[PDB]
RNA sequence: CGCGGGGUGGAGCAGCCUGGUAGCUCGUCGGGCUCAUAACCCGAAGGUCGUCGGUUCAAAUCCGGCCCCCGCAACCA
RNA sequence: GCCCGGAUAGCUCAGUCGGUAGAGCAGGGGAUUGAAAAUCCCCGUGUCCUUGGUUCGAUUCCGAGUCCGGGCACCA
RNA sequence: GCUCAACGGAUAAAAGGUACUCCGGGGAUAACAGGCUGAUACCGCCCAAGAGUUCAUAUCGACGGCGGUGUUUGGCACCUCGAUGUCGGCUCAUCACAUCCUGGGGCUGAAGUAGGUCCCAAGGGUAUGGCUGUUCGCCAUUUAAAGUGGUACGCGAGCUGG
RNA sequence: AAUUCCUUGUCGGGUAAGUUCCGACCUGCACGAAUGGCGUAAUGAUGGCCAGGCUGUCUCCACCCGAGACUCAGUGAAAUU
RNA sequence: AGCCAGGAUGUUGGCUUAGAAGCAGCCAUCAUUUAAAGAAAGCGUAAUAGCUCACUGGUCGAGUCGGCCUGCGCGGAAGAU
């Protein structure tokens, strides 16, 4: 449950930090994010050597969150913090070449195909 | 087909019939002629 | 366009518009747009009916506009309550009454006038019908 | 001949053009059009021109923005409202002649083609 | 829209209220003085009086309309 | 969209009942200077916005158009 | 002997403020909603000059002409002065169709995808934020779309009080 | 501008987007020098804007604790017409 | 009305346009072959060619046609509990 404001951590590098959901997409009336939704960006802190700069307006698949998600067995993963990895606006494609921390298996799928082949598990 | 009130034959080919109440032009020959209602 | 160039007076009264046309018969010319209505012609009607009008024959043939405006019509301004003065004048109307000969024409086949009139009585807010000058 | 492009009576060398007299007319009041669509509404009204020479072969133009006004006055005396409108008129005469009008990417953008992708 | 003041030589103002007459400073033109230009001295020229149509023996003036200018008013809801 | 006035040389503009069009300035020359500005002088270098019509004859008159200024109406 | 010109002439003799208010009355008379009206507006339609490579009517359409609805500004003063509390926001709504999406069709300057345009249809659906009291609008990013109108410019004995 | 109608003037700053806020411009409808002019540390239950923290204000409301409401017995109003 | 035929010559009419051949436009529109045929009523062509109507023959055998003046009707004609 990601909703607009909504501080995201960010899971690439690509000098994100701190990032803030402005508009989930999807439907109208649309109001939750999470598993590995595609969303609204926008950035507010930002590294010095920048790959990207502060006040930028991206889009991000959601990938950790706190609520964590479920699946059919009724397990539940749940990460301490929401993060997402950031995405070029038109192209899609994470503009990033780095993954950190877990992501997780539901995130599969062909154009997140560039993502799961990196990070540390799942 | 446009509606309009005031119908009236524009082709010579153009050919004015009444179905139902409506009355209408049909011309065979070219088919932006057609009209309702007039 | 086509008003008196002076008048004795500025405003006139409303005045009533009963009873049969004056000059009923066509003269100066052969063919004629005789009315059958009752109303009114307000200077631009006379006038953009007539551009319908000149603009057919072309350059050749002629032209007798019988009537003239001559009737100022005054109106009050917007949204002004009633009474302090009548308005001041703002388009000349002739009234026409039935029978009243509208246009005349020459040196034209009879049937380039009746299609020069009928696109001039489509710009006029009375019903008309053609006539002929007549032998007598 | 040239077909120079003015905004306000500022001719802009950016966007002259070369072409055959009698195309100049199409070309003309075709390249208003785009600017028409893409130049922002301003605080006065706007006269966006092609013309050659000083001639002006074609014209459109980008509309006011004006406050209501009479968003108040309910009286239905007019004479109590002729005296607002007046202001936002007389004003409106000095805002235009003082005018200029900052053009930044626009000269560029379909105004050079490239207004559809991959762009 | 409502009241009231104004359009006069190339410029800025008198003249009008008190129908018969247009004046001032400037500048423009010519001639002087100086090595030459300013200033300076002498002479001169220059005005449908905003248009229109009216009272008139006669209109810058008088009374009506139209054209800009400026000033004041436009209030209780 | 209506109303009134417009479109005349490279630029700012004067003119037309229907009788062979101009002014300042810019430009190009002359005079002057040892030559340079400056100054005086001299040349218009236009199909009278574009397109059809009437007239012996059209920059004026007429038709259609693209435009410029002002005045109303639209213009958070 | 009066320009007592407010000209049948209240005194020989006279101006303003009130949001600090007060009393007697008035729907005889104004501000809101209603009513009649429809100039203004809005919406169609008739005529067809013009634009559309030629091509009046795929698309637009000038001047002029005849209508409809009762959103705006208005008119008149019919109803309420013997207190009816006016925009917007919240909450819950409801009818109209001149339809924004979805659905069915004719024409197209409709190859295809994507459109334009009129006819049919009201079952369902119809955005969150930034600024501002604002409805509106401009901007931001969405969406199949972010419809236009009435309902006392719906809704304060239901809340709000900007 | 506590003053500026036109006006959300225009430029810059902050904001994903800022009719307000901040610094400027000067075309001041209609600032001005003890009905004071321009500054000014501290003070303010004063006006406006921004940020960190905190959260049921909100997306969107869920449950529980008590006093009313509801039923039984006793007493027993009011505006109104 | 239908069905079978002809629908020609001067000649690309004049210009104007790269092209203007019945047909993009402007002025004109006579003359011959005859049953009859416009220098052209549409379609057609880049331009020609090409296909029709107009007018004539043939079969066909009984009314056909377009206006006028009047009676009544039909479209025009969309609103909110
Ligand atoms: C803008 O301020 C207005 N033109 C918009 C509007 C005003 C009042 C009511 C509805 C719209």
């Amino acid at each position: 449950m990601i909703q607009e404001q909504t501080m995201l951590n960010v899971a690439d590098n690509s000098g994100a930090r701190r990032v803030m959901c402005i508009k989930v997409l999807g439907g109208s009336h649309r109001r939750y994010a999470g598993v590995g939704d595609i969303i609204k960006i926008t950035i507010k802190e930002a590294i010095p050597r920048g790959k990207v700069k502060k006040g930028d307006v991206l889009k991000a698949v959601v990938v950790r969150t706190k609520k964590g998600v479920r699946r059919p067995d009724g397990s539940v993963i749940r990460f301490d913090g929401n993060a997402c990895v950031l995405l070029n606006n038109n192209s899609e494609q994470p503009i990033g070449t780095r993954i950190f921390g877990p992501v997780t298996r539901e995130l599969r799928s062909e154009k997140f195909m560039k993502i799961i082949s990196l990070a540390p598990e799942v | 087909m446009k509606v309009r009130a005031s119908v009236k034959k524009l082709c010579r080919n153009c050919k004015i019939v009444k179905r139902d109440g409506v009355i209408r032009v049909i011309c065979s020959a070219e088919p932006k002629h057609k009209q309702r209602q007039g | 366009m086509l008003q008196p160039k002076r008048t004795k007076f500025r405003k006139m009264h409303k005045g009533r518009n009963r009873g049969l046309a004056q000059g009923t018969d066509v003269s100066f010319g052969s063919f004629g747009l005789k009315a059958v209505g009752r109303g009114r012609l307000t200077a631009r009607q006379i006038e953009a009916a007539r551009r319908a009008m000149t603009r057919a024959v072309k350059r050749q043939g002629k032209i007798w506009i019988r009537v003239f405006p001559d009737k100022p019509i005054t109106e009050k301004p917007l949204a002004v309550r009633m009474g302090k003065g009548k308005g001041n004048v703002e388009y000349w109307v002739a009234l026409i009454q039935p029978g009243k000969v509208l246009y005349e024409m020459d040196g034209v086949p009879e049937e380039l006038a009746r299609e020069a009139f009928k696109l001039a009585a489509a710009k006029l807010p009375i019903k008309t019908t053609f006539v002929t000058k007549t032998v007598m | 001949v040239r077909v120079d492009v003015l905004i306000n009576g500022e001719r802009v060398d950016a966007l002259a053009l070369i072409t055959h007299r009698d195309n100049s007319q199409n070309r003309g009041r075709e390249l208003v059009e785009k600017m028409k669509d893409l130049i922002p509404r301003q605080q006065f009204d706007i006269a966006i021109q092609a013309a050659i020479g000083t001639h002006i072969i074609a014209r459109s133009t980008v509309k006011q923005l004006r406050k209501n006004v009479l968003a108040k006055c309910y009286g239905g005396d007019i004479s109590r409202k002729k005296k607002l409108l007046q202001k936002q008129k007389e004003g409106k005469k000095r805002m235009k002649q003082i005018g200029n009008v900052e053009l930044p990417q626009e000269a560029f953008l379909a105004i050079l083609h490239v207004g559809k992708d991959n762009k």
